[PDB]
């Protein structure tokens, strides 16, 4: 599964 | 009595179990048939409930009131959810299984070995052991699927706002129940309509399943539960 | 608790609903009205309308990904594949500001968001819509319904479904304060497959649903059975989700240049 | 729907 990116969602967010 | 009284549709659950009797018909001795598929003693014991689902919504406060050609729209948009929160309901009293109407007990494993696992287990975990950890009684029980079998989206329909009135009835009946019933837990109604999501997803998925038993047939199921089949 | 308590939880939804969300009800309501300064949206109602919609964003910045070069559908398909990818990330940011959803394990943290988000998507859709369009592109434009009904193959009926779903759940007069609570409820939803730690999910949902509790009361006294009508609402997210996901499943066998963002192959890889 | 009409109607 991972879920790379949603983790990085929750992580820190999202740029400009 | 007060347009959808509780101890009617408490009366409906009760008058078409089970409770005792019904459970050893192919538990304990003998038991007709001999099919050997999980999946088959399970459709077996669903064309049956099918008959009592019949029964049972004509218990349940005005739905036989309703044009007979919207009896028919509910319960063949309704039967799948219906029967689902019956068997998970009853289940409670087993760990790890699902007791079915036919008295049999499907185990975990034997389903996860026909290949249906993973839908077993989203009924155990969401339907089941939420069942059981708030204890829902069959008052409770009765309600929810007098909510089910009331759904007034149900295409075909001579009057949805009639249905979609008796459905907000129940929710009143329910409510009224639960304050007085269980006045220590205020979000128990909450709770209760909660448990909907989950039987309408496991209920999807259930009906892409039969739609594949179906599709293949190779030994077909039983008449009825076919003619439930024939999609809505 | 204490309806101090419950009406704090509840200013604190709304003011992070805000701040997570540009385009509320209330703003979206006033334009497909007709009551707000401040040009109007340009209406799509057919394949040249569409085209005119777009190209006005060639004289603009180029950021629409993906132009023409395949049929009207494709279009389409990116426009609201673009849009679903910003609301995650959006949804993404509001959950964060629900009091203890970062407090929990991880895992159950993205498993609350795989299946949470189209959910809220689909319910925030309805607040763009009525009867004869949905808005689009922060407002700017207005899609109308017969329009999308009209596309091609499977592409004509993905939209409908949650046009029905919309008239519905905008007959019950919800506003942004209520829905920010709403929201956080369908977040915080404990029967979730592959939930790790069930009982801290179902607590806090149980706060959330006192203070919505508290919420229809105060703002909707006239209303019966509001709060049971809004719950139901819950499950007929899951059915549209499914069937969208079976469709989207339609695309994929149909045509092989299907392509879906990474973010979304993610949150359908293994969902319901 | 023979069974389900049938079985309604008594
Ligand atoms: C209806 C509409 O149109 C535009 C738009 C059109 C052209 C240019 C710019 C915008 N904005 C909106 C409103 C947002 O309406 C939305 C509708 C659905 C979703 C969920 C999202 N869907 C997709 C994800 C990837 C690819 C396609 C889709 C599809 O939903 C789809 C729609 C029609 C045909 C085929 C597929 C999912 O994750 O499953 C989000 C927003
Ligand atoms: C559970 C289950 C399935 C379907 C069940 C349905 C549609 C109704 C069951 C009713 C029962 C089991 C009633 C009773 O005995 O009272 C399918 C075959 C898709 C796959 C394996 C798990």
């Amino acid at each position: 599964e991972r879920h790379k990116i949603l983790h990085r969602l929750l992580q820190e967010g999202s740029p400009s | 009595n007060e347009d959808m009284p509780v101890e009617r549709i408490l009366e409906a659950e009760l008058a078409v179990e089970p409770k005792t009797e019904t459970y050893v018909e192919a538990n304990m001795g003998l038991n007709p048939s001999s099919p050997n598929d999980p999946v088959t003693n399970i459709c077996q014991a669903a064309d049956k409930q099918l008959f009592t689902l019949v029964e049972w919504a004509k218990r349940i406060p005005h739905f036989s009131e309703l044009p007979l050609d919207d009896q028919v729209i509910l319960l063949r948009a309704g039967w799948n959810e219906l029967l689902i929160a019956s068997f998970s309901h009853r289940s409670i009293a087993v760990k790890d299984g699902i007791l079915l109407a036919t008295g049999l007990h499907v185990h975990r494993n034997s389903a996860h070995s026909a290949g249906v696992g993973a839908i077993f287990d989203r009924v155990l975990t969401e339907l089941v052991s939420k069942m059981r950890d708030m204890q829902m009684d069959k008052t409770e029980l009765g309600c929810l699927r007098a909510i089910v079998l009331f759904n007034p989206d149900s295409k075909g329909l001579s009057n949805p706002a009639e249905v979609e009135a008796l459905r907000e009835k129940v929710y009143a009946s329910l409510e009224a129940y639960c304050k007085h019933k269980y006045p220590e837990q205020p979000g128990r109604f909450a709770k209760l309509l909660l448990r909907l999501p989950a039987l309408r997803s496991i209920g999807l998925k259930c009906l892409e399943h039969l739609f594949f038993f179906k599709l293949i047939g190779d030994t077909p199921i039983d008449t009825f539960l076919m003619e439930m089949l024939e999609a809505p | 608790p204490e309806s101090a308590d419950l009406r704090a939880l509840a200013k604190h939804l709304y003011d992070s609903y805000i701040k997570s969300f540009p385009l509320t009800k209330a703003k979206a309501r006033a334009i497909l009205t007709g009551k707000t300064t401040d040009k109007s949206p340009f209406v799509i109602y057919d394949m040249n309308s569409l085209m005119m919609g777009e190209d006005k964003i060639k004289f603009k910045h180029i950021t629409p990904l993906q132009e023409q070069s395949k049929e009207v559908a494709i279009r389409i398909f990116q426009g609201c594949q673009f849009r679903s990818v910003e609301a995650v990330q959006e949804i993404t940011e509001y959950a964060k500001s629900i009091p203890g959803f970062v407090n929990l394990d991880l895992n159950d943290q993205v498993t609350l968001l795989k299946y949470g988000v189209h959910e809220i998507i689909y319910t925030m859709l309805a607040s763009l819509m009525n009867k004869d369009g949905v808005l689009i592109s922060e407002g700017q434009g207005f899609m109308t319904r017969e329009f999308l009904k009209s596309l091609r193959k499977p592409f004509g009926d993905f939209m409908e479904p949650k046009f029905e779903f919309a008239v519905k759940f905008n007959a019950l007069e919800l506003d942004d304060s209520d829905l920010a609570i709403f929201i956080a409820v369908i977040i915080l939803s404990g029967d979730r497959p592959g939930l790790l730690n069930v009982k801290p999910i179902e607590d806090i949902q149980d706060n959330l649903l006192q203070a919505l509790e508290l919420q229809l009361k105060l703002n909707h006294p006239e209303s019966s059975q509001l709060f049971a009508k809004l719950l139901q609402k819950m499950t007929d997210l899951r059915q549209i989700v499914t069937e969208h996901v079976q469709l989207l499943q339609v695309i994929k066998k149909t045509e092989t240049d299907m392509s879906l963002h990474p973010l979304l192959q993610e949150i359908y890889k293994d969902l319901y």
